[PDB]
RNA sequence: GAGUGGCGAUGAUCUGUACCCCGGCGGGGUGGGUGUCGAUGGAAGUCUGACCGGC
RNA sequence: CCACAGAUCCCACCCGGGUUGAUGAACGA
């Protein structure tokens, strides 16, 4: 075994017993985990084995992601938080000082993400409506990422509209195009296309697009910056 | 013109440029914020704004939420809303800090601390006992052994004998602390406790013949004292296992009806909570515990537990070795069940879930 | 007797720190805001123990530990603010069982110091003389 | 003429074939790793010696 | 250019160390 440091905050490699390259994130509970993931302690500091094929923005680090806009002390608002499984390594990622808002709208769901927050002082679960920022203005700062994952057909207009709400002008957006949930009978390299217009067409400056394959079938994610 | 913000931290009012013009402070209390935000989902404004608008008088106010424009016309003013506008932006760019300038709190440090909590509360609007209590219960298991450990190998350097006499802990513990010297040790006094006829006469009869040490008033008091701490958490133990029955009957029924109070808590800590352990398909559920073993079988493709923490169901831990596998699997598929009717809703259905797997026992035991 | 003893002392320190973790985390379910505030165990425990629910702390039951005005007034503004659960008198109980415990055994403690100390200076004075007591047995 | 008792997700199979043994099965032993602890058990098993400084 | 200083260095005594340890030597009530 071996961890060491990656281009990225917060943000580790684990060499293994077989030889093996996982990522994983500095435990901010240490001894407690989320999912059913690993715990790894090396050189007495605990760290959470980062499943790719859970967590998207693992996925989207293994796919290359030039520059992770997810830091020590960043302020992100996190649309469509669901159980807690990928906000739970950004609040890894993110630590004390920094602030992450999960918003949820079901409930079913939500129950697990309590838990997840409960033990988390970085994150502040919200049960609203991602299409009614208004539902929670009253508890959210302004961000500085705006890490959106929803399925909904219009989620790109969601994410835009929440942008000009919560978002910093030069923020960053991490948006999440889910092809499946915007149209099944459409290619999802045609919607990759016309959603990233969507952001242009507004004004969100394009810097990555990644593929998410392996990790997530028919999804990509689009990196971006707010002006 | 007036443009006026609601948040957590109090009403604030703007002028166009990003100025504040006057403010109004909430009360740091969940209780109300809490309500006055539900209550501003149908329009209504908070009671904060509504005395932020006396102070001020002014002519033409502009509100964030559509809702609330006709709720306060019909308090005297005129009113319209502009959505995502400059002034909202300029507000919550300086969030982390105008709490602390309009007095909401003294520090950073503790508006989070709060905002946390009001989102826990806000959300909790819209089980974590049972798992300390068995967790502090499995530490006092481990404390009373530990100490009746020590204690024996301790008191018999007085009376080594009385160490195979008594099996049991409590008991041995309840010699030391009423008597500490063997030749206090007296008929009448052990009566005085239930030890039958014939063990009184053996435990006395090992006391007058020990080949123990003859020692001070201070260094058996100093044992005693160990003594009466191991009394002490035995009585603990049995209050917690009451405190603990209680809770998990109520929190979850049918998994208590399956395992009983200790093992079902025990479950719901691994798992971390009931709604976990409701997720969970039984074949993890039959290994919780057993991770070391598990992921040794998982690296290397070896042989893996049959049974994790399932192990203390008495069915399990008295049979023989090849029936263990069966009627783990079979509780485990069980408890997945219970676990999902406890969680998501209600209903006691423990019952047939115990007959169901009874019968699997008995075929079981049938080979 | 020497060796039991620091034996058994070396079974309470592990159980004290044991108790006073576990305790904490019980706690903190309905007073989250003591845990960093009291950093000290033994003076953790004699909260929980002596108080119960958040709301019946005060101030010169407070002032009887040696809490200095300014703590007092932070203690009880934490619990006033406080983010914790609101929870029964049969919960809080249950918790207190181990706060008397943990108390329990700082007392033990403290007596088989001393005990060890008289027996360890009978039995080995210059061992003592150069490490403690404790550390000479 | 009245009530009961009736495969089945609300759930069968696969592998811990352990070895082979005596009478698919009873029993047997040898096995695996795993829960306990232990023993006393087994571990270059218990540093170094020329000059150290102050002047 | 010498003179004289400087401080260092030893250098050896001198003292103390020191025959009741000089040395270096990687932790875990």
């Amino acid at each position: 075994i071996t961890v060491k440091q990656t281009n990225m905050e917060n943000i580790y490699e684990c060499e293994f017993n077989d030889g093996s390259f996982r990522l994983c994130t500095r435990n901010l509970v240490p001894n407690f985990n989320v999912y059913g993931e690993r715990l790894i302690k090396y050189e007495g500091v605990e760290y959470r084995e980062w499943n790719a094929f859970r967590s998207k923005l693992a996925g989207a680090i293994l796919k290359g992601l030039k520059t992770n806009p997810i830091r020590k002390g960043t302020k992100v608002l996190y649309l469509g938080a669901a159980s807690g499984t990928t906000i739970s390594h950004v609040s890894d990622i993110i630590e004390l000082n920094g602030k992450a808002y999960g918003v949820e709208f079901s409930p079913r769901v939500v129950r697990e993400l309590l838990l997840v927050a409960q033990r988390r002082p970085n994150i502040f679960p919200l049960l609203a409506d991602a299409r009614f920022p208004q539902s929670y203005k009253s508890v959210v700062e302004n961000v500085d990422v705006l890490y959106v994952d929803i399925a909904q057909p219009d989620q790109t207009d969601i994410a835009i509209y929440n942008a000009k709400f919560f978002l910093k002008v030069n923020g960053d957006m991490l948006l999440v195009i889910k092809a499946r949930s915007i149209d099944v009978t459409k290619d999802p390299k045609e919607i990759y296309k016309t959603e990233v217009e969507k952001l242009e067409n507004s004004n969100f400056e394009t810097i990555q697009i990644i593929n998410l394959d392996p990790y997530d079938k028919d999804h990509a994610i689009v990196l971006s910056k707010y002006k | 013109k007036i443009y006026l913000i609601e948040h957590v931290i109090g009403a604030v009012a703007y002028d166009e440029n990003g100025n504040i013009v006057d403010y109004i402070t909430n009360p740091r209390d969940l209780g109300k914020i809490t309500e006055e935000l539900l209550n501003n989902e149908k329009g209504i404004p908070f009671s904060a704004t509504v005395e932020l608008l006396k102070k001020v008088n002014p002519q033409e106010v502009v509100v964030e939420n559509e809702a609330e424009v006709p709720k306060l016309q019909a308090l005297g003013y005129r009113v319209s809303y502009e959505p995502y506008s400059k002034v909202s932006r300029i507000f919550r760019e300086s969030l982390p800090k105008v709490a602390i300038d309009i007095k909401f709190a003294s520090n950073e440090e503790d508006y989070y601390n709060f905002l946390h909590e009001l989102s826990l509360e806000y959300t909790r609007r819209k089980d974590l006992l049972a798992i300390q209590a068995v967790r502090a219960m499995d530490d006092i298991d481990k404390t009373i052994n530990l100490f009746s450990e020590r204690l024996r190998e301790w008191y018999s350097i007085h009376f080594p004998e009385l160490d195979k006499l008594i099996e049991d802990h409590e008991e041995y513990a309840t010699i030391v602390s009423r008597f500490g010297d063997r030749g206090f040790l007296t008929i009448d006094s052990l009566k005085e406790l239930g030890f039958n006829e014939q063990r009184i006469n053996r435990i006395l009869d090992a006391a007058k013949k020990s080949i123990g040490a003859d020692i001070s008033e201070d260094d058996l008091s100093a044992m005693r004292m160990i003594a009466n701490t191991i009394l002490d958490l035995y009585n603990i133990r049995r209050n917690l296992n009451n405190y603990l029955e209680g809770v998990m009957k109520e929190v979850a029924p049918n998994v208590t009806a399956l395992v009983g109070p200790a093992l079902g808590a025990r479950l719901l800590s691994i798992a971390g909570s009931l709604d976990e352990l409701a997720k969970m398909p039984a074949s993890t559920i039959q290994v919780l515990g057993a991770e070391k073993a598990l992921f040794r079988a998982l690296r290397s493709g070896g042989r893996p537990p049959k049974h994790g923490i399932i192990f203390q169901y008495p069915a399990i831990h008295t049979s023989p070795r090849w029936q263990r596998g069966k009627i783990a699997r079979a509780l485990a598929a069980k408890l997945a069940i219970a676990a999902r009717v406890d969680a998501f809703s209600g209903r006691f259905i423990g019952d047939q879930l115990n007959e169901q797997l009874k019968k699997r026992i008995d075929e079981i035991k049938e080979k």
